[PDB]
RNA sequence: AUCGAGAGA
């Protein structure tokens, strides 16, 4: 569909994997990278766009163990949602207060 | 460590101004990767309504049809984007546009000479009738059920005094533009912000004290409201660094090159969102944050 | 091309979000590589950028007829005085931000208005 | 030719300001800088659009094929 | 033929600037005479490049 | 398929790294990548863990076959306290470590670059490139290393690992120096072209001695004793003769 | 374990066209013929002329992982800790050996009598500095 | 002279002569000189450099030795001369404005720039020849930055949003 | 002026040899302006879709 | 005959003028822009003789 | 020949139409200026083709 | 089809 697992770069145990996301760019890539690097269990995280003219984003996650790159990705997405929710709530409160 | 709870504890917003077009607010203790995501989404991801398809019926003016249609497309509209859905492009044009996703404008202006023009006059508004075609002449035509939904809010351009075309007697323009939802990453005519950027809070680190006649010129190297003088001792200090645009005029002087360093506060952003007119800047920022959150949530719910 | 022989084809239509944005919020519409200048030595393009920005700020028109300046009265000095008076910096440099990552670039970027 | 509706660099609508700019130059003895400032054009990217417009459509309009001359 | 290298310079002017010595930089600009001399040099360079782009085209085919 | 094989093996791009005219290399990066490398591979460059990992994954992409180990391998930081900090040379080392095939020793190359040691301060040794087990330990990468230059790092990698590895290294360095130049962009301006007050006074003082050199050279050419006035009748007559005679004109031009 | 240790008196510091790094010249307080030139990140560890530093070269600090809770290392006793590789050994004179280290690009030249520098082998070694 | 040109006083009139205005220094009035007589008369390029008992004439302005196109180049005394020549050659190859009476013509090809602008930086001779009637190009905000990596050799990068607002458009 | 005979058709650079045997027009070829791209392999070429749909290769089915 | 001369540039003369070339006397005034057009009327040519030559004085 | 710019725009030509060119078959043509020897002046000439013209010719 | 003008690297 939208998220794609690059099976030719994924570890057998799942500790390392590479993901391809369509119709994405630096906007989501850098946010996901920042929110995933905060995971104490991930060893390597980075985003790369193969070609600028194409709408594809690549995410690399390498965990230290006891987890999965997919699990790290899910945790990063959840934490990004929580960060967006808290900034929205604080902005709403400041708008109301003024 | 880092956590959403710690970010909530350390996060603050300082709204400095808020108008119907421009909002100036600060994001404090947030990451550049998130501030930039908000900025990019505001610029080129928040949907808006602008003219896309133009159905010319006659154009005998100097302006060619493609230029006129492009110039019509560039006009911003006072339409709430939530009042209409998105167009499914796969459908044929017979039923691609429905009553709930397209707003149909019209323009029918015909120039004729004014026989009552005063002699020796040069003003085209007295010499001719309809010599100038303005955006306010884009008449909204309600269709279907939207005659009831748009009854309270008419579809008028954000700027009605935009000069769309000029005419001379005998020349007529008769078109019918369809305006739909679109994002600023598709075409720049859809971006709901004039400019929506940010900047790091400037930092002016005074290392050695500057006093006396030297403090006079040190203050002048900045904008007048930034650097002040202490009442007790004739020192120099930073009153408001928000009022400073980094021109590094100090570093041009060897007198003050060794007595102050210029930097930034790397997690203190100063946003400035100017809207085109369709929606308020605070709502634009709300929608950008919600777009980022929904993008993350949709990616999470996508089955890997 | 500009009026200094700096011709060149257009590679890609760079989106405005990925374009670098200045502190004042303006993204340039033409990006020219700094490596085109050292071999050609078209310093008139730099001077035109300086004078164009100064004139756009002050609402005036700057005359560029040859031999109106000399060694003592440098156009760099003249347009730098105008820019510093307008509040921008003397050397025409603007602190810009990366449009893809968001961080401020290493040094102030040289921006201006050229024909 | 005809005033650009939106500024190229940023996107601020400057197309509704050409006539008012001409009025500010004509009626009041305001120079171009003061007139641009009063019109609300702050960034020099916006200032150049109205400062340097040529408005060639006025010269284009005198060749009207639909009117007896 | 009059000993003047340019109308500005008096006949047989023993000066480096008269003979083409440009004491000027592209940062600060060059005087009209030095501009004229630099145009001479640039025109010669353009001519030489135009000739040299194909002065050696017959040799390759004769060998090959 | 015959012409396909001919083009992919004999006429292909990476098998023509060296010109047969003199055996020198003809491929490499040119301007932005060269300046980006000069800025990245200096002592002044430090990168946090996230920045280092982002640069590494931007240049090298295992899912595209860019990695020989199926899993990106990194290095310990060159600074442990107060907080971890890598270096640009460590980014070069990691690039080599991930593109160079395993089960082989790293490149041991000692070369120089185009930038002297006086352009980095007193006591610097950044002119002397030094590799050891595929780890850039000294010097800056320059035009002499990546680009069309003999006995640089790219040429040495070509020689030791075949043409494919040198092609991969050129591609990886191109992607790396492109992504680096995006975040830390390179620019030139008017202040680069300016001298100081002391520089301008030096230039003026020296150029003030050029007023009389033409006259002195003319006096030497016309076999007249020095300190003769520029409008002396005999000097003018000799200069007239020199103007008439093409060879004497050429001699005067050469001396001046 | 430790391979070298001394109290060094910094004598000269200059940035040299750099902003974050600087090159120092440290002379040992006790050993009369031991000297040092080192490049340090002076934004993470500022130093000054006529200072005193406690440098120590250790084969380990007891693959790299960010520090976690309840982790002990030799680095906890020191302020500034680097990590590099020995790439050259020189014989300046009789009973004088100079060892060259490169910490990811930052170069150290530790010269001294080989009685104390005999432990310094050509391999990866941690450098630790303390005020 | 000594083995120079043949001496004599050669007054000329009539057709096809080449003439230029130069300021006669005595009595300070305009004078007209030709190529034949120019090579023997001293003509200072600037009133600051008149030498006593040397110069008889002086240029009205140093810029009246250049062509129209050469005069319309901004700050051309700061450029390399081949680049000035390239500019002269390329300013006549621009998609500008040929004219305004384009509805009364049947030319085989016409290249017209939709929206041109008067330059902020322009010579004083730009107004004298009325080039405002024919705007050649447009003013743009140009950053001298090495940021994209797509514009190394001589290529350049155009903002997509600006291009989507009719920047550089032509027919 | 004189009409070219059968000898002049085979004589010089425009003759039959140097213009139709030592150099020919070819099917399955293309020409365009070149623009840089650093996100493509150093041994690769970037071909637009306009060329990619006209150029073709005979691949026998199996 | 005058129209032929203006259209072709060929100087069909039974006697020959005091000129060297016989063709390319009239150029087509191109209208790419006003700069091109105005420079058409300010150019002076040495002649087609020197185009096909090697001496560059 | 003597029409003011107002009359020029009235007669469909241009505001500041300039002359110097001809119209043939709807295609505008110009007789390009050429450089020729100065008239009515005897100029001494050295040319190898003068000797190449015949024999004993200097 | 031929000869004239011009343009791009
Ligand atoms: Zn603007």
């Amino acid at each position: 569909e939208k998220i794609k697992l690059l099976t030719q770069a994924t570890s057998e145990d799942g500790t390392s994997a590479s993901f391809q996301i369509v119709e994405e760019d630096h906007t989501l890539g850098n946010a996901l990278r920042y929110v995933i690097m905060k995971n104490p269990d991930v060893e390597f995280c980075g985003y790369s766009i193969p070609h600028p003219s194409e709408n594809l984003l690549n995410i690399r996650i390498q965990t230290y163990g006891e987890t999965t790159a997919v699990d790290a990705l899910q945790k990063g997405l959840k934490d990004l949602m929580d960060l967006c929710d808290v900034v929205e709530s604080k902005f709403t409160e400041k708008i109301k207060s003024m | 460590e880092w956590n959403v709870e710690k970010f909530k504890k350390d996060f603050e917003v300082n709204i400095s101004s808020l108008d119907a077009r421009e909002a100036n607010f600060d994001l404090i203790n947030i990451d550049t990767s998130i501030a930039n995501a908000f900025r990019r989404i505001m610029i080129s991801e928040v949907p808006s309504v602008a003219a896309e398809y133009v159905y010319f019926f006659n154009n005998t003016s100097v302006i060619q049809d493609e230029v006129l249609a492009h110039r019509i497309g560039l006009v911003p509209l006072k339409v709430d984007p939530d009042m209409l859905t998105w167009v499914d492009s796969n459908l044929p044009d017979d039923e691609k546009f429905t009553d709930e996703n397209t707003i149909v404008l019209s323009l029918n202006v015909k120039c004729t000479r004014n026989p009552d023009a005063p002699k020796g006059s040069t003003d085209p508004k007295e010499l001719y009738n309809n010599a100038h075609v303005y955006a306010r002449d884009l008449k909204f035509e309600p269709q279907g059920r939207q005659s009831t939904t748009f009854a309270d809010c008419p579809v008028v351009p954000a700027d009605p005094d935009i000069l769309l075309a000029k005419l001379r007697p005998g020349q007529e323009i008769s078109l019918k533009a369809h305006c739909i939802l679109g994002i600023g990453g598709d075409h720049a005519k859809f971006s709901p912000v004039s400019t929506a950027s940010y900047r790091l809070l400037p930092q002016i680190n005074i290392l050695q004290p500057i006093k006396g006649e030297s403090a006079r010129r040190f203050q002048k190297c900045f904008p007048p409201g930034v650097i002040g003088i202490d009442e007790g001792s004739d020192e120099a200090y930073v009153k408001d660094a928000r009022k400073d645009t980094v021109s590094r005029e100090v570093l041009r002087y060897e007198e003050f090159a060794d007595k102050v360093k210029l930097g930034r506060v790397r997690n203190h952003f100063i946003f400035n969102v100017e809207s085109a007119g369709a929606m308020t800047p605070e709502e634009i920022f709300f929608k950008s944050v919600r777009i980022l959150k929904n993008k993350a949530e949709y990616l999470k719910n996508c089955p890997i | 091309s500009s009026r200094h022989g700096q011709k060149g084809v257009c590679s890609r239509k760079w989106p405005t979000i990925d374009m670098p944005f200045s502190e004042t919020g303006i993204q340039p519409d033409i990006i020219i590589n700094p490596h085109a200048f050292p071999s050609r030595m078209t310093i008139g393009m730099f001077v035109e950028s300086l004078a164009g920005k100064a004139g756009a700020l002050h609402g005036i028109a700057q005359d560029s007829t040859p031999w109106i300046f000399n060694e003592d009265d440098t156009p760099a000095d003249y347009f730098g005085e105008q820019l510093a008076k307008a509040g921008y910096n003397y050397h025409g440099n603007e602190p810009m931000y990366s449009g893809a990552t968001g961080e401020e670039l290493r040094a102030d970027i040289y921006v201006g208005v050229v024909y | 030719m005809i005033v650009p509706v939106r500024c190229f660099s940023c996107g601020k609508v400057v197309g509704d300001k050409w006539e008012s700019y001409l009025n500010l130059l004509q009626e009041d003895e305001l120079d171009e800088g003061t007139a641009l400032s009063r019109l609300g054009l702050k960034r020099y990217c916006c200032r150049r659009m109205i400062l340097t417009h040529v408005d060639l459509i006025e010269k284009f309009l005198r060749y009207n094929p639909l009117e007896k001359r | 033929v009059s000993g003047k290298t340019l109308p500005s310079f008096k006949p047989y002017e023993t000066d480096a600037m008269a003979g083409g010595y440009v004491k000027g930089r592209f940062y600060s600009g060059i005087k009209p005479q030095e501009y004229y001399f630099h145009c001479m040099a640039g025109r010669e360079g353009l001519i030489d490049t135009a000739v040299k782009t194909s002065r050696s085209g017959y040799l390759q085919r004769c060998l090959t | 398929e015959n012409a396909r094989a001919e083009a992919l093996n004999l006429a292909n791009t990476d098998s023509q790294y060296l010109t047969p005219t003199s055996g020198s290399p003809v491929r490499g990066l040119i301007q932005d990548h060269i300046s980006a490398g000069v800025w990245l591979t200096s002592k002044d460059s430090f990168f946090t863990r996230e920045q280092y990992q982002q640069y590494i994954y931007g240049c090298i992409r295992p899912e595209d076959g860019h990695t020989t180990r199926s899993k990106i391998v990194t290095l310990p930081p060159t600074i442990f306290k107060p907080y971890p900090l890598w270096t640009g040379k460590q980014i070069i080392t990691t690039v080599l470590l991930n593109v160079t095939p395993p089960d082989m020793p790293g490149i041991n190359l000692i070369s120089k670059n185009k930038i002297k040691n006086e352009y980095w301060g007193k006591g610097s040794l950044e002119n002397e490139v030094l590799f050891k087990d595929g780890a850039l330990l000294c010097g800056i990468l320059d035009k002499s290393q990546y680009g069309a230059s003999k006995y640089g790092i790219v040429h040495s990698l070509h020689e030791v690992y075949g043409p494919e590895v040198a092609a991969k290294v050129l591609s990886v360095l191109g992607r790396l120096f492109t992504n680096y130049i995006t975040a830390t962009a390179f620019t030139c301006g008017m202040d680069d072209l300016r001298l100081t007050a002391e520089g301008n006074k030096w230039r003026t003082d020296i150029l003030k001695t050029s007023v009389d050199t033409g006259r002195e050279a003319a006096a030497e050419v016309t076999n007249l004793d020095k300190d003769t006035p520029a409008d002396d009748p005999e000097l003018l007559k000799r200069l007239q003769e020199i103007l008439r005679d093409n060879n004497k004109s050429g001699i005067l031009d050469a001396v001046t | 374990n430790t391979l070298f240790d001394d109290i060094f008196q910094v004598s000269e510091v200059d940035p040299g066209r750099y902003n974050k790094v600087c090159r120092i010249e440290a002379a040992s307080t006790t050993q009369d013929q031991c000297k040092l030139t080192l490049d340090i990140n002076v934004e993470l560890f500022p130093v000054a002329a006529q200072d005193s530093l406690t440098v120590t070269i250790a084969s380990s600090l007891n693959s790299w992982r960010p520090p976690q809770a309840g982790d002990r290392s030799l680095a906890d006793d020191y302020d500034y800790v680097m990590y590099g590789t020995a790439y050259k050994f020189e014989e300046v004179s009789k009973d004088l050996i100079a060892v060259y280290y490169s910490f990811g690009g930052l170069l150290m030249r530790l010269e001294g009598n080989y009685r104390n520098l005999n432990n310094l082998k050509q391999e990866n070694a941690y450098l630790l500095i303390r005020r | 002279s000594t083995r120079g040109q043949y001496p004599g006083l050669y007054l000329f009139g009539g057709h096809s002569r080449m003439l230029r205005p130069v300021r006669y220094l005595p009595l300070d009035k305009e004078d007209i000189v030709g190529p034949f007589e120019q090579v023997y008369m001293n003509i200072a390029v600037t009133p600051q450099e008149i030498q006593n008992n040397v110069h008889t004439h002086v240029e009205f302005t140093p810029t009246n030795i250049l062509s129209i196109l050469a005069n319309l180049t901004p700050f051309s005394d700061f450029n390399q001369s081949p680049r000035n020549m390239y500019q002269c050659q390329m300013g006549k190859q621009t998609m500008g404005t040929p004219g305004v009476a384009l509805c009364h013509r049947s030319d085989n090809k016409l290249y017209r720039l939709q929206t041109g602008q008067t330059p902020i930086v322009k010579a004083n001779l730009y107004d004298d020849y009325g080039m405002d009637n024919f705007p050649n190009g447009f003013n743009a905000v140009v950053a001298v930055i090495s940021y994209t990596g797509y514009d190394m050799d001589d290529a350049m990068i155009i903002n997509k949003s600006a291009d989507e607002r009719g920047f550089g458009y032509g027919t | 002026v004189p009409i070219p005979g059968v000898k002049q058709a085979l004589e010089k650079k425009e003759g039959l040899f140097r213009k139709h045997m030592m150099g020919k027009r070819v099917n399955y070829a293309a020409r365009s302006v070149i623009s840089p791209d650093p996100n493509i392999e150093t041994n690769e070429i970037g071909v637009p879709p306009v060329f990619a749909v006209k150029l073709t290769y005979p691949e026998p089915v199996t | 005959k005058m129209q032929y001369f203006l259209s072709t540039g060929n100087l069909v003369s039974q006697s020959g003028l005091d000129l060297q070339q016989v063709s390319g006397y009239t150029v087509v005034a191109e209208k790419i822009n006003f700069y091109r057009f105005i420079s058409h009327f300010r150019m002076v040519h040495r002649g087609s003789f020197f185009a096909q030559l090697k001496t560059t004085t | 020949n003597k029409m003011s710019p107002y009359e020029l725009v009235q007669h469909k030509e241009e505001s500041d139409e300039i002359g110097g060119y001809f119209i043939v078959n709807g295609i505008e043509k110009l007789i390009r200026m050429l450089i020729v020897q100065r008239r009515n002046h005897p100029m001494a000439i050295i040319r190898p083709s003068f000797a190449n013209r015949g024999a004993s010719y200097s």
